[PDB]
């Protein structure tokens, strides 16, 4: 099973900076790889598919770069509503899996 | 018209129809198998064409007993029909060549 | 003759945008791309991205953010990049390169050095460094311009119209008050001076001038 | 001379064509894609010899869709062709055969 | 993407010596790399294509060797006018990526 790890568990980033948040696999899977936004108390949210993908309704701050092993999801600055956890999950290989996410502070 | 000719495209019919429920029922038999890849529908319709020609590159391809025996039915019906498709021209520049000889 | 010719500079005002050409010759094929790389002062190179002009499809690099636009005039045989909206950290070199689509850049344009600033564009005073007339000299002579008081980055210093060219060294310009300041020093046999004539030309890209000025001993 | 030189003959510049065309559009469509490898022209050209001829050593092959549809066009062309040619030859003993017999 | 890392960023050798430059790949990249010079306030200059193919123009001293994920460029007896900043650049995989430089200091 493909394992997925995301670090640091916790970014810090001043208000409006650029932000990125890694996600690496344990063996190489293409551009498999897509993430979740998860406020608190919410459900998870689609925000990039595909490593990077867009999705309607996604502000255009938003973006994720990556292949092979080592994935980027980026925040064009960051604001308050980006607070949240966010992770990363693979389609290459049964059976999906997630990344033990991260955590964006302001 | 001729037979040759509704043969071929029956097959080509045919053929379409076995690479669309190929691609679905590979994905239905290799989800479930730790490490198979040829389980999402997209790549799975590729993967019964790059089969079905007898290219595979060997980028996608089945692990379980189930998505290999899929596999058999799309070589299989791959090779035939294009086979078949083979023996059409051949039966036509037959017929046209009698023609031109004047049999 | 020069593969890819690129304006040596531009000035931006913060939020604004700009339009960068590369305008190419020699031979020109179906399966050429042209490729825009940038280099800010003291850095690596970054692909931006690129663009193949005979079908006008352009691909940007995914892990910077999407500052370019790239376009093709295929009549007038030259690509374009428009940046927009840029901040200081845009400041840099961008270069054009041609590739082949067999993947090395063959050739590369000189480079358009982007400033962006809220300042304005100032020529530069050009002055004559001559030797006083109490210094004692040796098989050499050593002679130089002072270009001070510019604004943006850059100027070209050569010496005779670039004819003279051992012996020279131009030095890094240095910043204060929004203005720039750098000096060139060249040495030539003591003998052949002021004997042979010996000038120093500037260019200043980003205000379009070009000055000389001829280092004659002092009175 | 007969129809099926002339057709041959015609398959196989139709093949060429689409060989060229295909190694160009392949790398129109996969640059753009994290990881593609199928990316420069000459090794484009190759890998568009190995699929028509199916081949598929699995070294070059496309990743996005528009690749993989280049990738199909380029597969029947080539086994389209090859067939073609073996029809060409059946129809050709045929018809010494015939003679042979003196029919 | 292919991260492609040159160490050391400084190199420093005696005038005539033999000296190589380093290009490591993140991942198996066949012989698809290439390498630039680009000295002091000038424009990139391909030195070598594929790893190890000779370009038109450019001194004998100069080679490279290498396949998989290690590179090298080599220069037989460096001189004064071998100073300056050396890049590599891959073509394997999209997107191209350059490697982060070495300077030759003499
Ligand atoms: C176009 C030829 C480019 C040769 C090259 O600079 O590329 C040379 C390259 C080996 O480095 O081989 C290649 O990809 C070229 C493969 C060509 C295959 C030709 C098959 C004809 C039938
Ligand atoms: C069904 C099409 C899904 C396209 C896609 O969202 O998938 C796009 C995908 C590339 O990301 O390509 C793929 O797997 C699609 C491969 C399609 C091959 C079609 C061959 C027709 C003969
Ligand atoms: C002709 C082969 C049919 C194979 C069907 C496989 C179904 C797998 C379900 O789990
Ligand atoms: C017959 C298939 C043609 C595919 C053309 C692909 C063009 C991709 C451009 O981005």
């Amino acid at each position: 099973d493909i394992l997925l790890t995301q670090s640091p568990a916790i970014l810090s980033v001043s208000p409006g900076e650029r932000v990125s948040f890694s996600c690496r696999a344990s063996q190489s899977i293409g551009t498999d790889i897509h993430w979740y936004q998860q406020r608190t108390n919410g459900s998870p949210r689609l925000l990039i598919k595909y490593a990077s993908e867009s999705i309607s309704g996604i502000p255009s701050r938003f973006s994720g770069s990556g292949s092979g092993t080592d994935f980027t999801l980026s925040i064009n600055s960051v604001e308050s509503e980006d607070i949240a956890n966010y992770y990363c999950q693979q389609s290459n290989r049964w059976p999906f899996t997630f990344g033990s996410g991260t955590k964006l502070e302001i | 018209s001729a037979l040759h000719w509704r043969a071929a495209g029956a097959a080509t019919v045919l053929l379409v129809i076995v690479l669309l429920a190929g691609s679905y029922l590979a994905v239905l038999a290799e989800r479930g198998a730790p490490g198979a890849q040829l389980i999402t529908y997209p790549r799975a319709l590729w993967w019964s064409v790059e089969t079905a020609t007898t290219v595979g590159y060997g980028d996608l391809y089945p692990v379980t007993l189930w998505g290999r025996c899929v596999a058999v039915v799309v070589m299989v019906a791959g090779i035939t029909s294009f086979g078949l498709v083979t023996a059409a021209l051949a039966t036509w520049f037959v017929g046209r060549e009698q023609e031109r000889r004047g049999h | 003759q020069v593969q890819l010719q690129q304006p040596g500079a531009e000035l931006v005002k913060p939020g604004a945008s700009v339009k960068l050409s590369c305008k190419a010759s020699g031979y020109t094929f179906t399966s050429d791309w042209i490729h825009w790389v940038k280099q800010r002062p003291g850095h690596g190179l970054e692909w931006i991205g690129e663009i193949i002009p005979s079908y006008g499809r352009a691909n940007y690099n995914e892990k910077i953010q999407k500052k370019a636009t790239l376009t093709a005039d295929k009549s007038s045989s030259t690509a374009f990049m428009q940046l927009s909206s840029l901040t200081s950290e845009d400041s840099a070199v961008y270069y054009c390169a041609r590739e082949r689509g067999d993947g090395y850049f063959a050739v590369w344009g000189a480079g358009t050095t982007v400033t962006v600033s809220s300042a304005k564009t100032t020529p530069p005073s050009v002055y004559p460094l001559a030797p006083g007339s109490a210094a004692q000299t040796n098989s050499m002579v050593t002679l130089g311009c002072l270009v001070k008081g510019y604004f943006p980055e850059p100027v070209t210093v050569t010496w005779n119209s670039g004819s003279l060219s051992s012996g020279v060294h131009t030095f890094p310009a240095v910043l204060q008050s929004d203005l720039y300041t750098l000096s060139s020093s060249v040495t030539v046999p003591s003998s052949s001076w002021p004997s042979e004539t010996v000038t120093c030309n500037v260019a200043h890209p980003a205000s379009s001038t070009k000055v000389d000025k001829k280092i004659v001993p002092r009175d």
